């Protein structure tokens, strides 16, 4: 078969106190550099892109984080670390590792995140080498779209004031968690905010009357399980297009053109490369996924 | 049979290599020119 | 018009135990490297001492562990062969000029291996003048600690 | 005597057998064993014979040819092998007939300008004397770009393999998957350097194993008419910042689109431009530089054929 | 090759214009500077060869 | 007619000096003219065709 | 080389290199006299031709 290896050599032989934090974190996924099999440290983890010294760019470590090859790490010596690679279609074993528990099951979704919860957690330094690792965290999409979707809320209100349990705190299913962006660059979080500008100021040109009107014929008149975050106060800018009449061939094209603006908007909404997961074993928690990146 | 130009030093004979020749053919840079 | 001349390299290098660096190194060819992962070899060094008759305490033997360990080095070759160098390496050929197209094929082939392997005897060659230069402190530095 | 030599190239070619090793007897499983391990043995040493057979294991996917069949006036007989193809589909003919629209060739039906295209302007007026035979064949050349619907009707295809051009049917064969083999070479994607803008040129990222093709058909207007302009893009950095990036190129269009569009507004003009996903060539294999007849063109290697929807960006 | 080890980049060109400069008002008429020199013709034999 | 460049399977004859000084260089800034460069997957003897 | 650092290692490189000649022309120039080429065919005369 064909060879898939990347061995990393260590030009100093590691404590024995790092070491086992490394074997703590053994089946773990993280991005390296090149594609080719006798690999510097300093282009293995995440931390060329993670500093200390500078303020992390939570998307642009995420965006630098989709154009990486992607390695699954397997044995850790202490005086090398040998890492299995992802081909684009192949059928790898992985293992759930990560501190922020979440259950995975047969037939789901996983996706590679930089470290928003702690970003201390993930870093491991190796002070016998001069580098830190900074493990990326694998999450699935119901939930890694949802930290992608709060931290974009927080770039806007924290710019509006400059209150901390909207603005960062991610709800999953009974859980609340708090993101870590206390020191961080916006300038990469504003143009993904500059972007959603141009679509939403042309998703709102474009509304189609019939929708409009039946949110009236519900928002007060009867119940719904989810439009409960409207109460019997309809908007005051729902009405005031409601004054002209329904006319089907001039909401066939407002659906038409608003049906390719929501196509557009995975662009936005991008999430890493994705590991079809197609077995589970809780006894052992390691998976086995099959990638596919874009 | 090993060729090398030797020198006496003082009282010990020690010799002198140049490896730039193997490091000129495949254009890496000689590590001797710190 | 004319063909005037047809030249070409042809590489040789003094490999490494025909240098002089192997003065300075013991060579101890292995079969399988790959079979020992970490050495480990601990010394027990012992000093001697001066028997003085001075009022402080008696002079006692010394030991010191020194504990040797073995730095593991890898090196990696590149070889690209063309597909369609290979499939007429298959072929069946009975035509004089498929003699010399099949000549083409085992003259590419042998000549991008013994690429490879002249490229780890320049490895040896690196790898050693690289661990040298790593334990290799400067005179400023050596000759008021080698007094 | 000719038929034994047959005998011997088809029992040369064959795959490997798959080792049988019989686990049910006793010395039956010791001779089995042994050959497995007296046969990688002889799969590693770097001697010639090892390299010999390493090469029969042969997991090769194989490409899907499509065989086109067009009229020989919207098809040049001077077209370079490796021309991206697409397809436009707009109706049901009353023959089987199909319309392939090569990149030099959509120039015609675009009328985009020629200080974008200073090149391709002089080719694609001297292989095509009028560009009425072209625009004939569209009767909708200023619907299909007021309301923002020539894309839907493109289908990529992929590179050209070959081209039996005769004086009215043209046969024209693509490569829709994998590399292409001419019909013996392979034939990579050819295109112009004034369509590719290159996105990874620049004054350290990482080297990913794979880099995309995209091809981006944007909607305008030249001469207070609609037109359009399909350029070529370059790059393997993902799909989120590549969107963002052809916005970037595009700033200048969007600009002085919307000084019209301050006026008046239709609901068929806000739909702007399109990105497909065309295809993967490996890394760092550069393209090789080319002139035709002086028309530069990058022709690429072992670039494999995908084919990704059009999706809109704004 | 020493200088050129790395390739020549706009930082190494600039350093060998410099180092053309400066071999053409030393070095140059190097029999004629062989009366004026006390050591003289150890200087022309390191010179031509 | 201008001489040209070919890369045809001749048979190459052996030279006893090296030639490989500065040749890396020469490529990028031109000491001669008419050369051209061959990769690794590209590197051998060509398919004789006439 | 080959040799085990962060690298990405090169394959096997190749150059080929063209040259041709250079072609030259030399002139000369003879005058010959008229009556040097007009007496170089009779004899026979007197012992002073």
């Amino acid at each position: 078969a064909l060879d898939k290896s990347i061995v990393v050599n260590l030009t100093s032989r590691l404590f024995a106190d790092e070491l086992a934090a490394l074997q703590s974190k053994i089946g773990s996924v993280l991005p390296l550099g090149d594609c080719h099999r006798l690999q510097n440290i300093q282009a293995l983890g995440l931390g060329c892109v993670c500093s200390r010294e500078t303020s992390p760019d939570y998307i642009q470590i995420m965006q630098y984080l989709s154009k990486c090859t992607l390695a699954v790490l397997e044995e850790v010596r202490p005086d090398s670390l040998r890492l299995t690679r992802m081909d684009p279609s192949d059928n790898l074993q992985i293992k759930n590792v990560y501190a922020p528990f979440f259950q995975w099951d047969s037939n789901t979704q996983l996706a590679v995140l930089p470290p928003l919860f702690s970003r201390k957690d993930s870093t491991i330094v190796l002070e016998s080498n001069g580098f830190d690792i900074v493990f990326p965290m694998v999450v699935p999409q119901q939930l890694g779209h949802a930290i992608l979707q709060q931290l974009l809320v927080y770039h806007i209100y924290s710019k509006i004031s400059a209150l901390d349990l909207y603005t960062t705190n991610v709800s999953f299913m009974g859980r609340t968690y708090r993101l870590d962006v206390d020191n961080t660059d916006p300038r990469t979080a504003l143009r993904v905010l500059d972007d959603l500008s141009m679509y939403l100021c042309i998703l709102s040109a474009l509304v189609p009357r019939g929708c409009l009107r039946l949110l009236t014929a519900l928002v007060r008149h009867d119940r719904h399980p989810l439009t409960e975050v409207f109460e019997g106060v309809v908007p005051d800018e729902v009405t005031r297009i409601d004054l002209d009449q329904l006319s089907v061939p001039d909401d066939i094209t407002r659906m038409r053109v608003m049906f390719s603006y929501l196509q557009s908007l995975s662009s936005i909404f991008n999430l890493g490369p994705r590991l079809h997961v197609y077995a589970y074993s809780a006894e052992t928690l390691a998976a086995s996924c099959w990638y596919s990146p874009r | 049979r090993i060729a090398a130009s030797l020198v006496k030093i003082g009282d010990k004979f020690v010799a002198i290599e140049s490896l730039q020749r193997m490091y000129n053919e495949t254009q890496f840079p000689c590590p001797l020119n710190r | 018009e004319a063909l005037l001349g047809v030249y070409t390299n042809v590489v040789e290098f003094v490999k490494f135990l025909e240098t002089a660096l192997a003065a300075a190194c013991v060579n101890t060819e292995f079969k399988d490297l790959r079979r020992m992962i970490d050495g480990k070899i601990q010394f027990k060094i012992s000093m001697p001492t001066i028997a003085h008759g001075d009022g402080r305490r008696p002079n006692k033997q010394r030991q010191y562990i020194v504990m040797k360990a073995c730095n593991k080095h890898h090196i990696g070759a590149e070889i690209e062969l063309a597909a369609a160098d290979i499939e007429l390496l298959f072929a069946e050929k009975e035509t004089p000029l498929d003699f010399t197209e099949y000549a083409g094929a085992i003259k590419t082939i042998t000549s991008a291996l013994q690429f490879g392997m002249d490229a780890l005897e320049r490895g040896l060659v690196d790898t050693v003048l690289a661990v040298k230069l790593r334990h290799a402190p400067p005179v400023f530095i050596l000759k008021t600690l080698g007094d | 005597e000719n038929a034994a030599r047959l005998g011997r190239q088809v029992l040369g070619l064959l795959p490997p057998p798959t080792h049988r090793v019989s686990l049910t007897r006793g010395p039956e499983f010791a001779r089995g064993v042994r050959d497995l391990l007296s046969k990688y043995a002889a799969s590693t040493r770097p001697t010639v014979g090892s390299l010999h057979e390493a090469l029969r294991q042969a997991p090769f996917r194989q490409p899907t040819y499509g065989d086109f069949l067009v009229y020989s006036q919207t098809f040049s007989p001077q077209e370079p092998l490796g021309t991206f193809l697409f397809s436009f589909k707009q109706e049901d003919n009353g023959s089987s007939m199909d319309m392939l629209l090569t990149p030099t060739s959509l120039f015609m039906l675009s009328g985009m300008e020629a200080a974008k295209a200073p090149q391709t302007h002089k080719v694609a007026g001297v292989w095509y004397g009028s560009g009425s035979g072209l625009a004939d064949f569209i009767p909708n050349l200023s619907e299909l770009m007021d309301t923002g619907e020539f894309h839907t009707l493109l289908t990529p295809v992929g590179p050209m393999v070959q081209s039996v051009h005769s004086t009215f049917v043209t046969k024209v064969t693509s490569a829709m998957k994998g590399v292409g083999l001419a019909r013996r070479a392979h034939v990579g994607l050819t295109l112009p350097c004034d369509m590719l803008v290159d996105l990874d040129e620049s004054c350290r990222e990482p080297a990913g194993l794979n880099v995309t093709i995209y091809a981006s058909l944007v909607y305008l207007r030249v001469n207070q008419r609609p037109s359009m302009a399909l350029t070529f893009f370059q790059s393997g950095k993902g799909f989120a910042e590549v969107v963002a990036m052809i916005k970037d190129h595009f700033t200048d269009v969007i600009r002085t689109k919307y000084i019209q569009l301050r006026h008046e507004l239709y609901i068929n003009r806000l739909v702007f431009g399109a990105v497909c996903t065309l295809g993967t060539v490996p890394f760092d294999s550069h393209p090789v530089h080319q002139s035709l007849n002086s028309l530069p063109v990058l022709v690429f290697a072992n670039f494999e054929a995908a084919c990704g929807p059009w999706t809109v960006f704004l | 090759p020493v200088y050129s080890e790395r390739g020549l980049k706009k930082a190494v060109k600039s350093d060998m214009v410099s180092m053309f400069k400066a071999h053409l008002i030393e070095h140059s008429f190097f029999l004629d500077k062989a009366e004026l020199m006390t050591r003289g013709k150890q200087y022309v034999l390191t010179m031509l060869s | 007619m201008e001489a040209t460049l070919e890369q045809r399977p001749f048979p190459y004859l052996a030279t006893e000096a090296n030639l490989l000084t500065q040749i890396k260089e020469s490529a990028a800034d031109g000491l001669f003219k008419s050369f051209q460069l061959l990769l690794g997957k590209d590197a051998r003897e060509g398919s004789v065709r006439f």
